[PDB]
């Protein structure tokens, strides 16, 4: 696919997957919280 | 008024709130203008609106202004934690132990578990394993990690042999155990005049570090030295002064444990301390 198909397509994908990424990187912050 | 008496009653709390010990009579001490039910109706609502704050202690009931983050925090929490989380955050520095919650909260273990799991995911609590036995998993606010306690477990004797090196030097000149007479040569001059120890002085020598740890208190110093008194690695002379037992010789009928080895194979004639029993 072309670059725009990637961008806008990945824009939709990430757009609806940012809730998975939410707990993902939020957990990554909890990794710092593990220190305490 | 809800907002007016809320904000001006929040004003005494955010300003002073008579510290933690504030009681309802202390409200009349400041605002006695409110009639009995007028001040109490908005009290009850602001707790329902999570604005005032109540603590159960001593006489009457304590009160404090909400930080409003804990307010919406517990408002998000279920009815379980609403008391349970609040009941635990009242445990303060030492936290609280799980199973005693049931007698206090009148609940199962099964029902209190899952919400504790939420607060784990909520990260407002953490399992703390303290000096007392690790069957507990006492819980306090994840916001803090205070306790009553070196660390209980090992790597102590490491620094023990260190202090024993120093005080071993402190007696006569250094070891001089190379040949037969190295000791003290009658302790420099006057093997009387020298009264020597660390006490205070050790922490100046403790400055050396070369080990990952914090400082240590003079009381704990003595607590260490007493152990070596018991092991007889060193002697206790004149209060916080100390000597060494000159068992640098064991470092290295006629009697001592070391410098002795048995046959302990075959021949049936030996001496045990058991088999009398």
């Amino acid at each position: 696919l072309n670059e725009e198909a990637s961008k806008l397509k990945e824009r939709i994908w990430i757009g609806l997957n940012a809730d998975f990424l939410l707990e993902q990187e939020s957990k990554r912050l909890k990794q710092e919280a593990d220190i305490a | 008024q809800l907002s007016d008496n809320a904000k001006t009653l929040h004003s005494q709390m955010m300003s002073k709130g008579i510290g933690a010990l504030f009681t309802q009579q202390e409200l009349q001490k400041q605002m006695g203008i409110g009639s009995l039910t007028d001040l109490m109706s908005i009290v009850q609502e602001l707790l329902d609106k999570n604005l005032i704050k109540l603590v159960k202690q001593n006489d009457e009931l304590k009160f404090q202004g909400v930080l409003e983050s804990e307010a919406q925090k517990k408002a998000t929490m279920s009815a379980e934690e609403a008391l349970v989380y609040s009941y635990i955050e009242a445990s303060g520095r030492e936290g609280i132990w799980s199973k005693t919650i049931k007698a206090r909260t009148n609940l199962h273990q099964h029902v209190v578990l899952k919400c504790l799991k939420s607060l784990e995911s909520q990260r407002y609590v953490k399992s703390v394993k303290s000096v007392k036995f690790p069957t507990r998993k006492i819980y306090m606010l994840y916001s803090l990690q205070p306790s009553v306690d070196e660390l209980d477990i090992e790597f102590i004797n490491s620094l023990l042999t260190i202090v024993w090196r120093f005080i071993s030097e402190n007696t006569f000149p250094n070891g001089f155990k190379n040949f037969e007479n190295g000791p003290k040569k009658n302790v420099f001059y006057a093997p009387n005049v020298k009264n020597y120890s660390t006490t205070q002085e050790i922490l100046e020598f403790i400055t050396a570090a070369q080990v990952a740890n914090v400082e240590l208190t003079p009381s704990n110093i003595r607590s260490l030295c007493e152990v070596l008194v018991y092991d007889d690695k060193l002697e206790k002379v004149t209060h916080d002064c100390y000597r060494v037992t000159l068992e640098s010789i064991l470092q290295m009928s006629i009697f001592n444990y070391f410098k002795m080895f048995p046959a302990s194979k075959h021949d049936k004639e030996v001496v045990y301390f058991d088999e009398w029993t």
